[PDB]
């Protein structure tokens, strides 16, 4: 029973964070200041994602944040090295704090972090490589990144495959999908929900099996490849601490698919250039794990391919056409019914759908260049609309008051990615038919 | 509940409108061709609806509340008048001029009525022998009127409650992508989302400076 | 609900405040504009751009029998204006069912007067300074 | 196997289409001119196919599977309607307006049907004496319809299986060179020669450089 | 297999989304182009070269009885556009058996309105921004 | 073709505003309202015998602006007074501005360079005032999307 989104929703991205800062299941913001007011700690996951999303060239106007019941955080130094003042930002019930640990080994740093016991409500529990922070029933705690080399991890009693059906029921006016959980089960559940609700799933992973040799691997990229979904995946080193899905979305949220524009070379502020070697790049390209290569002193995305090998822009264009046609038909049918002139099921009224559909969804694409037109061979690329006649409508469909088998056809006008040249240098230059072929 | 006046009502009332104006102007007595009676005594006029012409294509369509359709057509009805004694040619002429008098018309041809006057033909005076002894004075003319007739349909078609559309986007990177679109009567595309916040109207406050610049 | 029938007798013309009377048979009036609404400039490659028309004058013809008393009034008004320089008078039209009109205008050219064996006709040319028709009297618009 | 509906079917079905619409609108009873019966009781309408006009040159040709040809011609059939009692002029008028009502037409004149309505003539009301005692009310009109008639040929010509052409090339170096050319139904000019090799599509491979130049 | 007969009642016109009704007798519409398809340049010795036409505008006439309710709509649309500058509306035509058409267009010039003893006629001039006819409805093309 | 409509809103000539000295001009002629021209081309080319090419940048950017007004217009009075004002007092300059409804704008100072030819006949005449503009760089500011 998927209800349709509208134009504003087509740009709104949703991030499924863990927190308890508001009672609702979802809220919309137009800047990080609102989230700060709601008690999100600077450097917290949702804050980072919102900053990245607003920091893009094609940034969206509003960002939606979901809620998943939080249980307890973690400040993990395991496997890290630190020779700098470690700092952690903590917000407690609208009270904002800062924590400082000087300089030494990660275990010593973690133990010394237990000093976060003053002016508190909340509790801190060191464990030799990480500190587990747990709040108390009435207290609310937000823990955010600072200057230290550490990653913040959250845990919850819920699961995505059960939280999402609540968020969508609460509100459905959003298109992109993202999550904080990074387990394979959570990622696959998100992909399966998104593919069923016609939403684009995005995710960043740091697993080295993306680099692993093509001969064999068992990474989430490979699982999605096998299942043949459309989730857009990318491999980044800093994903687990920066949630760069926001940066990815910020480079594609605002440009409409009517231009047929792709994602091949767009700069994404906040991302960190890929570091592996050319063999690793070749390996990754096989799994459809897009990378952010740094070239000629700048950063550039690479080829934006989805899990099943298809390009992202074709999928997005098809979805845009779907939503635009839905909206246009609803608008026209509602205007017709505002007057006492409702559209009847007769041959004197049915054809008008041709112009109604030509106007809003299709003609804009033909104008802007996303739809190919012209002549091929013995075929033409012009979009076509076919509508049935009253004689062909089944009597059961007449009784149910439903119209079926309205068909449309188009051609997509893809963009260019690669170029090859055959230059030649010579010290000099060397049949004369001169007859028209 | 959205009722009207069909053709039968307009057509029958047009005769009586002509009948009253002839009686009220000429002072003669009036009779129709519909049923025959022994010839009255004294001068009198005979009214007949000789001819009726349609105009091909309907000019207006009115949709009932439930969807039934009422169609309106323009017509032109011609009446043949005959005056049988006295000064018949004088009698008919005064009928002609009556349509130029404003107050007299308003009684029988009020603004908004479904029929109107158009024109008149030549008035011919005639002498007819009777019993081979006497010549009787008579006259004849044809008066053309405008009209508009409305009729009601015999049903309606079903409404469009649900629309299903199939879409195929041919592309070179792979096989065509099939995707569908749908519409439902009460399902808004955006649900009831409040949308973006509006730009607020600032409250009304006092200002000391006509034009102030602040860095 | 009874729909109107076109009543030729309720087509009214008011010039200067009074009502005209004494028309000739057939067409009582005719209203015609002078210029096209939009001017389209078409490029070599097919680019199209439009311009809005800012000259909206029209012309209205007025058929009067040469014995009409209203010929004298128009003849007097015409000569008066040629001397004083005041040429404008209000003009208003109504339709039994049709498109009305309400602007100012002036007498443009003197019609042609001809004498014969039967009462003739004179067709005056009244310029109207705007020629936008109105749906006021349409029953349902 | 490629069948159709010849003229006889269309012509006979057009009468019944008119008959049902007259019955279903006016409420009168209907009768044709084809066979005579004692005059019915109550008001009724009489239908007659007075005239039929052809259009000279065929508009379409449909070739059977085996080569037979079916030709289509446009026509125009005129029907004379007469209503005999009651208010006949009112009855005929409602028939005229019926062709403007959408739902009512769809029952008898569905889209794609081989006949359609064109126009109507003036409706004349008449009074006819009977037995020298009474005047009977009547009316008359002519309704013009469009139609299309299809007929099937009586055979076909033979196919061209073999063609022989003689050629003579006059030249100055000697006598003209005679040479022939031939065609046969299944003999391709080139047999089944594969032709030149095609230009292969390179396989899809990974590229490190966005734009690479190699000497 | 029954071949169609030309049905004048199934010729449809949709302007802006609604269906037009209330035509005058005889010709309901007329469609005419403005320019020739190809321009031929002929040399002194007989060389011939052709140029493709890149201006494909047309004109469509629309005959409506002056009592039609659709006169008011066109009069309102015409005046609205002259002020706002938005002049385009979708235009679509169908044929019972004939050549269709489906483009955008605008009201070009105001017709001539005349009043007499009988219901008259108004012929609107609708510009169409492309004038390519289509074989959609031909039975067998 | 409808995919190459160069103007989605019809070009209304009445949107073109002209302000001289801070008052809006009105009472224009029949066909053309204004014309803006330069006097000197942008750069000078000095080409040598053997093909050496070098270019120079101009430093005279003055232009001329023509303003068509019906000779019955009231604004003829304001300009006529201004001429005598400047001839005696020696203050010639005056701000000038133009609004490019769907084109190029202009905003500079200018002065009356010459007075037109006044003619009287059977029709209402016309006047072409020349408002020399000190600097004549056209501005694209009215156009959106200029990156």
């Amino acid at each position: 029973g998927t209800q349709p989104i509208d134009t504003v929703g087509f740009e709104t991205p949703m991030f499924l964070a863990m927190h308890g800062n508001f009672p609702e299941r979802i809220r919309f913001y137009v800047s990080t200041a609102g989230m700060v007011a709601d008690g999100f700690a600077v450097g917290s996951p949702a804050y980072q994602f919102a900053t990245n999303a607003f920091a893009g060239n094609f940034a969206p106007q509003r960002v939606a944040i979901g809620r998943m019941s939080i249980d307890s955080s973690k400040v993990d130094f395991t496997g890290t090295t630190n020779t700098e003042q470690v700092v952690v930002n903590i917000t407690l019930n609208k009270v904002v704090k800062a924590v400082k640990i000087n300089v030494n080994t990660p275990a010593q740093i973690a133990t010394a972090l237990a000093d976060a016991v003053t002016a508190d409500k909340a509790t801190a529990v060191a464990t030799g490589t990480y500190v587990t922070v747990t709040a108390v029933s009435p207290n609310v705690v937000s823990v955010g990144k600072g200057a230290g080399v550490y990653k913040i991890v959250n845990e919850s009693s819920e699961t995505v495959a059960t939280v999402l059906p609540s968020v969508i029921a609460e509100n459905h006016n959003w298109y992109f999908l993202a999550t904080e959980a990074r387990s394979d089960a959570d990622i696959v559940a998100a992909a399966e929900f998104a593919k069923a609700n016609y939403k684009l799933h995005i995710y960043n992973s740091t697993d080295v099996d993306a680099y692993a040799p093509e001969n064999s691997a068992a990474s989430v990229f490979d699982t999605l490849k096998s299942l043949s979904y459309d989730s857009l995946g990318t491999s980044d080193a800093g994903a687990d601490v920066d949630f760069t899905e926001g940066s990815v979305i910020g480079a594609m949220a605002a440009n409409d698919p009517s231009y047929g524009d792709s994602l091949h070379l767009k700069t994404m502020p906040g991302m960190v250039p890929f570091a592996g070697s050319d063999t690793q790049r070749s390996n990754a390209w096989s799994r459809n794990a897009n990378i952010y290569r740094g070239l000629y002193g700048g950063g550039s995305y690479i080829e934006g391919k989805t899990s099943s090998g298809q390009y992202v822009d074709v999928i997005r264009f098809s979805h845009w056409v779907k939503f635009r046609m839905e909206e246009s038909v609803f608008a026209y049918m509602k205007r017709r019914s505002d007057m006492g002139l409702s559209m009847k099921m007769s041959d004197e009224d049915l054809p008008v759908l041709k112009s109604v559909l030509m106007n809003n969804p299709i003609n804009i694409g033909i104008r802007n260049g996303g739809i190919l037109t012209g002549y091929d061979n013995k075929v033409s690329y012009d979009p076509t609309i076919i509508i049935p006649k009253r004689a062909n409508i089944p009597t059961n469909d007449l009784a149910a008051r439903i119209l079926r088998d309205v068909k449309v056809e188009l051609v997509y006008n893809n963009s260019l990615h690669y170029v090859k040249i055959r230059a030649s240098v010579v010290l000099d230059r060397p049949s004369t038919n001169a007859q028209t072929p | 509940p959205l009722d009207f006046t069909n053709s039968d009502v307009v057509m029958g009332a047009l005769t009586k409108a002509v009948g009253r104006l002839c009686l009220d102007v000429t002072g003669y007595d009036v009779v129709e061709a519909d049923e025959t009676i022994p010839k009255p005594e004294g001068p009198y006029i005979l009214v007949d609806l000789s001819l009726l012409t349609p105009l091909d294509w309907a000019t207006n369509e009115v949709v009932d509340e439930d969807g039934v359709v009422h169609t309106a057509h323009n017509y032109t009805a011609s009446y043949t008048l005959t005056a049988y004694r006295g000064k018949p040619h004088w009698a008919l002429s005064r009928v002609h001029q009556a349509f130029g008098l404003p107050f007299l018309r308003e009684k029988y041809f009020p603004t908004g009525s479904p029929y109107a006057y158009s024109s008149t033909s030549n008035i011919a005076r005639m002498r007819v022998p009777l019993n081979q002894q006497m010549f009787e004075n008579r006259a004849r003319t044809i008066v053309t009127f405008n009209a508009t007739f409305v009729e009601k349909d015999l049903g309606t078609f079903e409404d469009i409650e649900h629309i299903i559309i199939g879409i195929d986007v041919d592309n070179p990177s792979g096989p065509p992508i099939g995707i569908g679109a749908d519409y439902d009567k009460g399902v808004k595309p955006g649900g009831d989302d409040p949308g973006l916040p509006p730009k607020p109207n600032p409250p009304i406050v006092y200002h000391d400076a006509i034009a102030q610049v602040c860095m | 609900l009874t729909l109107q029938a076109y009543d030729p007798a309720k087509v009214l013309v008011f010039i200067g405040g009074q009502r005209v009377s004494g028309f000739a048979a057939d067409t009582k009036i005719v209203i015609t504009r002078n210029n096209d609404n939009i001017s389209v400039h078409a490029g070599v490659d097919g680019e199209i751009s439009n311009a809005l028309s800012r000259d909206n004058t029209g012309v209205m013809t007025l058929s009067l029998q040469n014995t009409a008393k209203w010929n004298g009034y128009l003849a007097q008004w015409q000569r008066q204006a040629n001397v004083t320089g005041l040429i404008y008078l209000p003009v208003q039209v109504e339709g039994s069912q049709g498109l009305s009109l309400n602007t100012i205008g002036w007498i443009q050219k003197q019609p042609d007067l001809s004498y014969g064996t039967e009462v003739g006709q004179m067709d005056w040319e009244i310029g109207v300074l705007d020629a936008w028709l109105s749906p006021d009297q349409i029953q349902g618009i």
